[PDB]
């Protein structure tokens, strides 16, 4: 096998020809493009380049496409060093592979003419002025929805209706069901051209803030159709109205990355919900049993010290009662030293999380 | 489980003056709001009076500057204090306490007929 | 003593013949296998491979066996390399000791027949369908065991006995006992079994968990057996049966790994303890000295400060009082900050434990 | 193009002409400077030097101008190398740059001969014996200026004036006045002279501590002139009458870096405030949906929920009230465990910010 | 200048004859010592040794003096290395210096025959037997000290002479007052002999335990000798006898570390009560011009509201009141917000000192 | 420690109206079970009614609808309002407050024997 | 939205003694100064007692020794306890309850006249 | 600052009843102890009871079973009911409440001297 020199400034590295041919597109194992550099008085292909970083461009070629970046070259000049070398795109993916940096940038426009265009407004804020003018009516419409949701529990408003039950109105006199109705209008409307301008409409009941539109249209229908057209449901869809918060991330890009960093850590909160359940059962027992005997004390269970048991330890505060025995207060000063030592455990590694997807926008 | 009982009732005679109670337990009146309710014989129940929780106090048009009810807030009471009865009074009534959407509750009743 | 010039990419390598055959069944050192890679044309022995792993190879050779990684170079490819070099299996042990790795996998089935299928029936839940099954059943029992233990002290259900004692019965009209029975049945089986068909009965009482299940079966029998035969006993036999919880630890790699930081970690805790008893000493009798003297003030002991100093301290709530006195509220926000700071002292030692075990797993 | 071969301690290392002469003022490329190093029997110019730090020093003529300091060669050994070298000051000024130090020391004293030596007497407080003592008597009458502020709201001094309002004088009557006027005369002595003695009146409404003397000064200015000259200003002014404390950070240099580290992080505390406003409704919510059944609650609305799920999730306290259903409790519990959670998400970014601005001082 | 060539491994590394002799006493500058490594057929210095550490050997010959271990080399290879290159123990205290290692162990016994002897029975407690009963002694004197302060303030022992004043006794009645003059005369031996057998006469009243000593002697002597020989003393003297607490930290390292940590850490402790100080006026003064006017508010003053802005920035508890206006409410939601912020700003550096003073023992 | 002291006691004759009182000191009664036993002279206690903590009342046959048990769960005081007694009712009577497992305590009597 | 009502006028002879109470609602009187005020006929209204909050009471020259204002601090009522009324008394009386710097508040006034 | 006002004095005959009081402000006599004392003309004062904070009652000799310390814990007031009172009883009476340590509070005095 014969062999071949390569000077990089000075370093001699040496490799058998075989070894630089197994990639033959490369600029290395290309004939015609190494003839430029090769120097026929010392039979050596002299290049002017970064010392450090000619090391691991010839791993390359010896290991079959491993592509890793010395500790003690920076990024910049490594980039532009497998430019030089010609390694291909397939080489600069994979060394950002090993950076891990997030690659996926997939935007299908339908490119129907009119569908592009309108999916252009409503989707990308940033393209136009209207675009930006619609993301500013949703976020303000998104608003008096929750005011709306708040106001309507209020005592001071309902003075006449305040009356016992034995003696959603479509009368329109309520002005909370107008500005409601018209609440739910605006949400339909932007949902339905959402859906008849996409350039997916297979896709479209997979992404989850879809499903977030679709929850929080649902419960005005179906109690406006059994109105005109139960008293099991009524007190659940009166509750799965509150998810029009969360229809308030489609416009930030901090509750997003909650999101992201709520999913990718799920087996830490049931470590710490777990936890919680063995203190809470310890703790509430042993308080339990070290203070039922004085006749002045209130602890009249073990499932009556679980709320005393859970603010003491989560550091809150007064719990139901205080102990009133010397034993009550030595299990009762373990506790809120317990708590403590076990809820700061698995936290770390959530902020880590957080903190790795709140820099990944950058 | 939960219980409005009253007293105070009888029958008087002209320009009287009297004092029903009603007071109940597995219900604190602090929090909920409450009134008198009386049923005349021979047409549906009306109100004598209502204190939505918070100290509003409103009254039908029979009763007005005759009648006042009052919440000691203590003791779980509400008091009602009836002045000079007039016949067209006599009736039936009723106590209660609510939450609107949430539940209603009613007393035994306890008369009051004026002569 | 005669030179050995090997030739690792360009890069000469030079060491005395003594060195290399120090360890003579390896690579270099065995006579044979190096001559296939020697090139007699200019007396070095080209090889071509990693230029920064060579270096640390030819240490081993010259001082006499430590093995040590470059900083610089990834824990694969120097595994490969230790491979190449062929440096024997207690070589790569070692280097797996310097990134200090567990290695301990020792597993002893009996291998007599029958004892050897049901422990892997009893031990190993992954292996089979049944395995599964037992896992599923013996977690639902220790559930329903925590249950009755809570549910059998609410006064709703002891509605006919609450009556005074002047006036655990084996009658089996009482349902919590039939159920508790029926659970202290499935842990004496389960336990029998697992002590028969273990492959090593003298380490069977070593093992922690077993021990755990024996202080779970012991207080129904001590209470059955003096039943059907003490006043100071019967109030600490209540609160050992709270260690059911415990026995959860089998079938959960969160609790173990709990249960190895706070086995490496008790310097620490004795710390936080110390540390807070020091603290609640010097606040409570700071404050019962500087709020005495004022006619409306609470404070009657320096031993009855110390729950005002320790919920204080460790920023839970009331305590017992609150101070009155300008003297007292100075001390007091003094002690709500001297709190944190010596609680939040030795905490980090025992978060970086936990997080350090618990991503040993992987 | 002529090849130039430099051996520093034995490593050779060399390059074309053309590369060295593109900074033909540097000792390199000049060609008298160089020719002294240069040895004529080996063709090679020797130099006794640091091995690591010469590769770099070549590579800033092969990129234009890139200096970049490699990770094993320490601070003072490479800063002494450039200065060897012959680089320039622009060249250290950018290697500055790259370990991003700040370089700003810019103190144009005027040099008026009267305006420089009392704009030193007044600005920097290190330079003389009365520059400390101007220092001394300006944070003095700060404090009893924050002491008059406090002591003019106490019930016991004003007992002759506590009586019905139907029946700031100049009477000079009320001690707390004259001293009031004292302060306010030395804050506007004070302020004027650092006014007409500054050498850039128009940077002067630039600087933020000055609009705090400014603003400091306003309210008496205005009700003194009203006085001799309403009832919606006059709550609003008595509370911009507490903005000198603000006007003590031009004594500390803790306060500086504070004020530095809450303008570098607003992001940051808008996610806080975001992230807190979210968890209240959805919580708030919750335990009015879950406890409003019950006859003997308290939770009479949804904006009547809220302050009991702030001081839940920040683990302060009591609340206005607290649960007493099943139901109620379990929403406690979560609300009190995701406070936390989601609070100390946005904090650490925080507290590294104000440890880099801390250490900058050094 | 005559040049030497030095080949560690195959790695030539030259100097100048003069740069290696400027340390003549040295390995490679004494003549004789070099001459046997000397290789007269090829001119040049072999050695087997490592290779990245052999350039940081040639700094010190050329830098004059520097020392600085190469990042990738471990610190035990390294230490070997200076040993053979022999480079004094001047140099390796320095290498010590520069990965700063406490260097200090200065135990200067008297060496007088007796004083020496029993100085090491009583000094260092590992010595001997009665050197360890010794301390569990004094351990053991120290514990019940501090049980008799706190028990001679309990109610229930002083049931006799709880009558009105208007009607330290040596009558040797009092059983706490013989206890306690047990526990000052063991004292008081155990510190005249410390003084009279210690190597340090002059030093004795430097070393800060030993001052602990002193002033837990001190007050029980100035009320023995003013009661058989005020009243604003007494006081002061009562809270000077809790310092006996501090007298345990000769005997454990943990007080002795936070001993460290706290003295190495006063700026940090200086700008958390500062920070704390600014926000305590911030709030109080929102809070009382926010909630004054509504009837049935109970914040009077503004030196009225400082106990609630002090426990509701650091999340205790109830503080004196709470909010009842929605403006009181807004400025106790900030509040709790800023308080944690503001108090967890100077803290990771106190942990840090902590951690360092920790393991520094190791 | 604690103590259980009653009052009301005597004599009285057919078709009466008497009202015995419990009190105690050392054990707030809003914490424990309480109850009223009487011991006829021949046979032992049976019991008058009792309030197990939470409100729920129970009575013996004999009292039924003549007999009240109150805790004014004020002034740590549980009143019983015994109504028309007959001649069965003669008997010595006793107060007591326990909790099930761990304590049990009684009071010293006070007598009711109805002519 | 607040109110002050008072009781306890009419007239007295020589000699007597009497009482008048203000209580208010919307107001806890615990967190606020109060005092009683008079108005005789034909001059401005002069002061009969003053009790600013924390306990500190002041009277004019006229009722000195013979009048005491106390805030039972409970039930939001502040007393006030004329005695030996004399004919130099005879006015018409006003109740207060303020906060210098913020708010005022009156009653509706109740007089007593002596003969 | 502080104050001790009693009151129920006067003179008895024989066999008499009668129950002095002590009030305080400034002083909640819930966390301090106090006892009543008394002053017969020509000797020192003796003490007649002592109630330390806690509940534990003692008295002298001569008031044995004729006499009850009880602090209401309610209103800051002490109550003494002495009965069957004898002639040497005759006396001045004095009321207290203390710190052991720190403080001693008086009263102004109230007598009761028995025919
Ligand atoms: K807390
Ligand atoms: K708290
Ligand atoms: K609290």
């Amino acid at each position: 096998g014969e062999r071949v020199v390569i000077n990089i400034s000075g370093l001699r590295f040496e490799t058998q020809l075989k070894t630089l041919c197994q990639f033959p597109e490369t600029l290395l194992g290309d004939p015609k493009r190494r003839m430029r550099y090769f120097d026929p008085l010392r039979n050596e292909y002299f290049f002017d380049r970064n010392r450090p970083s000619f090391d691991a461009i010839l791993y390359y070629y010896q290991s079959g496409g491993r592509i890793r970046r010395p500790v003690n070259v920076p990024i910049d000049i490594f980039s532009e060093e497998i430019r030089f070398y010609q390694l291909g795109e397939e080489a600069m993916e994979k060394f950002r592979e090993d950076e891990g940096f997030l690659r996926e940038e997939e935007r299908p426009l339908p490119r129907r003419d009119f569908q592009r265009q309108v999916w252009l407004l409503f989707e990308y804020p940033e393209s136009s002025g209207p675009a930006r003018g619609i993301a500013i009516v949703s976020v303000l419409v998104i608003l008096i929805s929750i005011v709306i949701f708040c106001l309507e529990t209020l005592p001071e408003f309902r003075d006449e209706k305040d009356y016992p039950a034995s003696t959603g109105a479509s009368s329109f006199s309520d002005p909370f069901f107008v500005v409601e109705t018209l609440c739910i209008i605006w949400f339909s409307f932007e949902l339905l051209v959402r859906f008849f301008a996409c350039p997916s409409k297979a896709t479209f009941s997979r992404n989850i803030m879809n499903l977030i539109d679709i929850v929080a249209i649902i419960p005005y229908f179906i109690t406006l159709g059994t109105e005109l057209a139960s008293l099991a449901i009524l007190r659940v869809i009166r509750l799965v109205r509150v998810f029009r918060i969360f229809k308030l991330s489609r416009h930030s890009k901090g509750l997003q990355i909650l999101g992201q960093t709520l999913k990718a850590s799920m087996r830490e909160l049931g470590l710490l919900i777990f936890f919680l359940f063995i203190g809470v059962i310890l703790f509430s027992s042993a308080v339990y049993f070290a203070e039922a005997d004085d006749p002045t004390s209130g602890f009249s269970s073990i499932p009556d010290a679980f709320w005393w048991a859970v603010v003491t330890m989560t550091t809150v505060g007064y719990g139901d009662m205080h102990p009133v025995t010397i034993g009550g207060k030595i299990v009762g000063s373990l506790c809120a030293i317990a708590g403590v030592l076990t809820i700061a455990l698995p936290v770390p590694v959530i902020v880590s999380n957080f903190n790795y997807f709140y820099h990944r926008e950058t | 489980e939960v219980q409005l009982v009253e007293s105070g009732g009888g029958l008087v005679q002209a320009g009287g003056s009297l004092g029903l109670s009603c007071s109940a337990s597995g219900l604190l009146f602090s929090r909920n709001s409450a009134g008198w309710y009386r049923q005349a014989p021979g047409k549906q129940r009306e109100f004598v009076a209502r204190i939505r929780m918070g100290g509003s106090i409103n009254y039908a048009d029979t009763v007005k500057g005759r009648f006042t009810i009052s919440r000691d807030n203590a003791k779980n009471t509400v008091y009602l204090q009836m002045n000079s009865l007039k016949p067209e009074d006599t009736a039936v009534y009723y106590c209660s306490s609510w939450r609107t959407g949430f539940y209603e509750y009613w007393g035994q009743g306890t008369l009051v007929t004026v002569s």
